[PDB]
């Protein structure tokens, strides 16, 4: 609109300056009312020298800042099969990485890493075969390790075993919306006053993976970990960071505090 | 140096190389009225 | 940065003689849908001067116990004027916002007010808010975690959004032109507050002794470049 | 066949590799992508911005409050105001700000940091103040004149309200720790200097007035500023999967 | 400066001389004490013959001595963790050559070797997954095999398994200075005068590495070796090279002696 | 290679009629920062001639159980004139070196000093060095290892540093002139001693009988091409 | 999929292997390369740079003494000062110095050595002594008569303090074994030969001066010497992980 | 021959292949006065 | 040997892969298409029925 943004790769240099003595130009003089930040800069606020900087700032862009694999789903079968609903809110890491963005539109990379473990959780060397099912809204639901909806004759699947390396898959911007949203202030749905139904974006939610093995497992179990990276990362209205701990796998809820840092003595000892 | 695409969709391309910074203006500073440095912002 | 200022919409004119510029959130004026971004196929509706004017909402008083006070966007005006009956007679709703906040004392009297307005502020201080404080109407509510921003994050970084200061000594007035942001074309204006306006006191209002200290909190707000879509009968959340 | 070798590395998952994998719905449309207000492309447009510093951390400061200096009446001269250490990735006054959050999000920084202060008292509320910038060597300056032998400002009140100290990037390296832990790595190495506020005459009042007023903190990164090596922040932690 | 540094691929050739009967030449005369080396050469001292020499100098180059991995950690895991310092001080060989130069930049080439062995360190054919962390200073360091910090959504990992082929990764030069140093005649910090903290480059730390079985071994541990490969070596002033024995993983401590070489009965005795 | 020489550096004059030439280290003249090198953004200080001339250290005795001596550079010189005086003011300093060492025996006399100058050497032959022997001061430290030079390596291999020989029959000085060197920019001056210049003894002062034996040994150095940045208040290791 | 055939080699570790690897900080922006003196590219830079000789390995010798050759005035004529062999490789008084450091650190070596001597006496101490190279086939020569019957300098005392003894590469192979290890390879096949020195004349000294004094002993490359395949030093060496 | 870059950043490359030496003046012969081979040292 | 290394995603089975697979009857030869009423290319022709 008004404020245009110009595109630059390295931080800005440092050109030499000179005294001044002056009544016309004061620039350390600053109105922090307006909503504006001080643009009071080195060279006039001291005698700088000449300083080529060619620090760059590509691990800044969002894309560096996102683009890796974290964790967000762990989890044992119980009975050859287990059904995790599509949420991030599990593990705070990610999560509180997604929260520094309102809006954002990003593909992702799934990882899965799977491996057999005893009744006492102790991990063994067994190969098996084991079959992940994305089943979108609306679709039927597997029951049990040998239900008919594992013919998955529409519904993605990836099947893969505990021998071979990770699996992994690409997914597209997948929302209804034009970017998915990290805070929404609002109701899931018309005619609903209750606290129960505030701040979810429902279009935020694209199903649940089904997880099993194709044939039982005698005495053991499936233990697998979910890793997601967001790639090609478009985002707007940067946000607060998080500075309160996370209770809710679901809602943002938190407790009060009185202070972030810790105390120290007195305000002029450093 | 090689960048060339497998792949179908656009989903299955590795991430984005194009890591730069643009002018943080339309955060640090949104006003209508221009403030320059050399001047006092209250006038 | 001039310290005077006018604002003309409709049939009403605003004036202040200590300001301390205007700030246009994300430097972006409010702007109509285009063609390639909408997908609600109906000729939409647009009020003009009947709904985009400014709207004087009940005043709040500064007093010694004072943690700040908010207002959800379009919440606050959902029931006034030609505005708020569009609001409710149609399904879809997009606009942008001119905020005008009013606080005079003298200049023996010492405060510092933040005049933010944050865009999908959520009131999650509580496991299952109340309605009346996610959506308190005209009167709006007031804070109760403003150290926290009642959303778990630091008060101090909520300059992170577009906002002004109303520093006595210095300004009677904060002026904020905000755009319309979401992650949609159009959006429900009863089932979703885009904006929240708040204005939290960071320094306490003193004075030397025997100066007025009954000083209000006026908040002046309209609607700017709205269209809406989707007509039938009114409906509220 | 094509004669191939493979080698070490094959099968491992590294967390930031960067390869190109099939798409699980590869004919798949996204929705357009509209035109939205207030576009990020990296977080150095964001730590630019000025947020408030937590510098009154003590006992008796609690919520609010600790965002405030308080200045006063004095009736001693050159007396001190406020000490702090400018490291922006330590423990302290500036690990909530936003410079601070982001710079806790990486391992090493470098640039010069804005320090903006508003003042708070009544218009009629007078004052000077000096604030200085020491560079690293010893501890932080014990008076005003050892404190003035460094970089600094003289602030005067008046209708504008604030000013800024630009603390200049001096340092021998071009990067430094985010961290001074010294027990391990011995990462004092890097400490920045310091940061003291002065009278540099006194706060001057009409009769009856608050013989106390505030000063606010405002913290932002330089043009010039820039971080390396992303690593998790420490202050995001949890026991245990969320209910 | 005023010595120039010209570029070659080949020891110099042997040319042709004569006889010399004269008092206007006198190769053979030198003065040590100019700081000068010889500069008498064969063609001065014999009457030589015409030999055009090739051979190369290529294994002689920084690269080509740097350039192979070499042994820098080894250790097995304690209730399935283990966290180890990033430095080079444990294993010698290594060592003795990076302190050969004063100042070097490099990248490098990590490769990880993972097996598991028993309690009487017995190997195992058993294949278990494994995870190495890299945890940068200012970072939270995980207690134990499943705390949070191994989502690891920012910090780098790397998973693995002890049946797949060694794992590896490139690293970029690192350090916030514009060369490591291998040698220091300073101090860590400002206002210490103590030889606890003299002759470490701290710049020289970059973390650690935390390593952990991604589900635990019943009885038995992973044995880890991380071998480190220097690659596109730059180097500046060489160093008298090491003649004592390493006491320290730290510093350079040794202990002095009277002889290098062993003694002979009479210098007159080859 | 002229055997005689004479340097003048600010308002000090040398002179020597029996010199083995002289020795530039790595081929290189001392140098200022350049623009794509510096990082510290605030305009240096250059004292000029009133630092960069030369200091003439206390004498050293070349006795019978001699084992050698050293000074670290710039901490010899950290409290001598105004260059010292610049060293504790700036957190940050760089400079090169210009170095004379002296010692005149007789034609009836014989011995053999070697000259050195280390880039980095650490007097690391004890777990916890003394400050004392780490930062000596102007008067400088005594060898107590010089055949393993201190650090475990070599004194014979001592010679891949800068260096010439002081043999009494041949000459009666050596001169060095050193250029700053570090994997910085700059650093500071009070925390880290780049160079070091030691006067090791490899063959014992020895002369005809009767002929004099006191000989002392005599070092000055002269600091050049130096600036200093980061000013504040006075301040050392 | 393109059809592979995957070989002999797959999966396995060679130390020395060269391969292209994901880097761990795909976007990483190392920081400059800034001016520093004394760059060095190859390691033939440093073996040619001329460095003491431990050649005084007796018993009796301890510390620096070990670098001084013994001259005294003598009372017969034509006697022996020094023998050594020429191997820069094997174990003796060149393996602390730079040639043998690096010769040690290689298999195989090919080269012309500079064997400089700088004479150490009074002003008034003159002298000449005879230093000879004896190419393989014997032992090393019994009398001065031998000797110069081989490659050899005369080196007259005075202004100019050194000499320099040029111990040209002859030999019958391109290379020479750095080690002469007999009892297996048998590779006392690669013996270099034997540099000896003897009295040409006789070191005269006026009245009451020192009758003994000290030859210093230099050695290093020549611009025709190089070393191939690569080998850990032998010196170097450790019980355990250090501390 | 092929040397073609498959990854993003210089650290993943191969080794250098440019393995030479060069002049060892500026350690053997870091003298001010020039002492040419024919002449003697001090002069 | 053509230097590789295999990534996460080998030897896995996602149903909607879609790679280049060899033939079971390499040189086989289908029957030719002959011309039949009612050719449908999308089934959003059938759902504006
Ligand atoms: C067959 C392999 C499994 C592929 C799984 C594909 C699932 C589709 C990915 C949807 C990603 C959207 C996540 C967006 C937002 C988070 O859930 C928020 N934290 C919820 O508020
Ligand atoms: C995820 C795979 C693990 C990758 C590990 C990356 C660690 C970063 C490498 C730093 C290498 C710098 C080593 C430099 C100097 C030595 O430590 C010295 N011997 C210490 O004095
Ligand atoms: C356990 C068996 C693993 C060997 C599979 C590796 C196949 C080679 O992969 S290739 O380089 O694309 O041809
Ligand atoms: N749909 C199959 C079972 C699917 C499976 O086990 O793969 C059935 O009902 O027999
Ligand atoms: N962060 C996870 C454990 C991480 C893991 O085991 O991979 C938790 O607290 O449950
Ligand atoms: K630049
Ligand atoms: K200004
Ligand atoms: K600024
Ligand atoms: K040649
Ligand atoms: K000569
Ligand atoms: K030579």
């Amino acid at each position: 609109q008004v404020i245009k943004s110009a595109v630059r790769s390295t931080v800005e240099n440092t050109v030499q300056s000179t005294h001044s003595i002056t009544t016309e130009a004061t620039p350390a003089l600053q109105a922090a009312e307006t909503g504006a930040t001080s643009n009071a800069s080195d060279e006039s606020m001291i005698e700088t020298r000449n300083v080529v900087n060619t620090h760059g700032v590509a691990e800044t862009s969002l894309e560096a800042f996102y683009g890796r694999a974290g964790l967000v789903a762990m989890f044992s079968t119980d009975g050859g099969i287990y059904r995790w609903y599509i949420n991030f809110g599990e593990y705070v890491q990610l999560r509180a990485k997604l929260e520094l963005l309102t809006y954002a539109r990003f593909d992702m990379e799934f990882t899965i890493v799977a491996q057999v473990v005893n009744a006492q959780s102790k991990v063994q060397d067994f190969n098996v075969d084991y079959q992940v099912m994305f089943v979108p809204p609306g679709a039927s639901v597997p029951e049990n390790q040998d239900s008919y909806q594992w013919q998955s004759s529409c519904n993605p699947s990836v099947i893969s075993n505990t021998g071979l390396p990770p699996a992994r898959v690409s997914v597209p911007f997948m929302s209804s919306a034009n970017a998915y949203s990290f805070s929404y202030d609002g109701y899931t749905q018309f005619g609903d006053a209750s606290g129960s139904s505030y701040g979810i974006v429902p279009s935020n939610y694209l199903g649940m993976l089904v997880v099993r093995t194709c044939e039982d497992l005698d005495g053991t179990r499936l233990r697998v970990r979910v890793y997601a990276k967001p790639k090609h990362v478009k985002g707007w209205i940067p946000r607060s960071p998080r500075m309160t701990p996370y209770k809710s796998r679901y809602t943002g809820v938190y407790t009060d505090t009185t202070k972030f840092c810790a105390n120290r003595a007195r305000i002029t000892t450093a | 140096y090689t960048n060339i695409n497998y792949y179908e969709n656009a989903a299955s391309n590795s991430l984005n190389k194009q890591d730069f910074t643009q002018d943080p203006e339309k955060f640090t500073r949104p006003v209508v009225d221009v403030m320059k440095e050399a001047a006092v912002p209250l006038k | 940065s001039d310290r005077v200022a006018q604002l003309t919409l409709g049939n009403s004119t605003i004036t202040t003689q200590e300001a301390a510029n205007i700030v246009v959130g994300y430097g972006r004026w409010p702007t109509s849908l285009r063609d390639t971004d909408a997908t609600a196929v109906d000729k939409p509706t647009q009020p003009g001067v009947s709904a985009e004017r400014f709207y004087t909402l009940p005043s709040v008083q500064w007093t010694n116990s004072f943690k700040g006070h908010y207002w959800k966007l379009p919440d606050a005006l959902s029931e006034l004027g030609l505005f708020g009956q569009n609001l409710q007679f149609h399904y879809l709703y997009r606009g942008g916002w001119v905020i005008h906040v009013q606080c005079n004392a003298t200049k023996f009297h010492q405060g510092t007010l933040l005049v933010v307005a944050t865009p999908e502020h959520k009131i999650q201080s509580a496991e299952s808010p109340a309605f009346a404080r996610t959506n308190p109407g005209e009167q709006g509510a007031a804070y109760q975690f403003p150290f926290t921003f009642e959303d778990g994050t630091a008060l101090g970084n909520a300059l992170i959004y577009p906002h002004q200061w109303v520093n006595l000594r210095t300004n009677n007035s904060a002026t904020l032109v905000l755009p319309y942001v979401n992650a949609l074309p159009m959006d429900s204006g009863i089932r979703h507050n885009n904006w929240t306006l708040s204005v939290i006191p960071i320094v306490p209002l003193e004075y030397a002794a025997g100066a007025t200290t009954y000083v209000p909190i006026t908040v002046t707000i309209a609607p700017m470049c709205t269209e809406y879509n989707g007509l039938r009968a009114a409906v509220t959340q | 066949g094509i004669p191939t070798l493979y080698t070490p590395g094959s099968g491992q998952f590294l967390t930031t590799d960067d390869f190109q994998t099939p798409c699980m719905l590869p004919k798949f449309q996204p929705t357009p992508v509209i035109d939205i207000p207030g576009e990020v492309k990296n977080f150095l447009e964001v730590v630019q911005v000025e947020s408030l510093v937590e510098i009154n951390n003590v006992e008796s400061a609690e919520g609010v409050a600790r965002y405030r200096i308080p200045l006063n009446v004095q009736d001693a001269m050159d007396g001190q105001i406020m000490a702090l250490r400018v490291d922006p990735g330590i423990d302290g006054p500036m690990q909530s700000t936003l410079l601070g959050v982001f710079t806790r999000y990486y391992a090493q920084w470098s640039g010069s940091l804005d320090f903006t202060f508003m003042f708070c008292g009544t218009f009629m509320t007078t004052g000077k103040v000096i604030i200085a910038y020491t560079p690293p060597g010893g501890d932080q300056p014990t008076n005003r004149r050892q404190a003035m032998l460094g970089t600094h400002v003289v602030w005067d009140f008046g209708l504008q309200s604030s000013i800024t100290l630009v603390v200049p990037w001096i340092s021998s390296g071009h990067f430094r720790g985010t961290t001074l832990e010294n027990t391990i790595y011995k990462y004092r190495y890097y400490e920045a200097g310091y940061i003291t506020m002065w009278y540099q005459t006194n706060m001057v009042v009409p009769p009856n007035f608050p013989t106390t007023a505030s000063i606010l903190m405002f913290v932002a990164a330089q043009p010039n500023f820039s971080l390396r090596i992303l690593k998790d922040r420490p202050d995001i932690s949890q026991e245990g999967a969320l209910q």
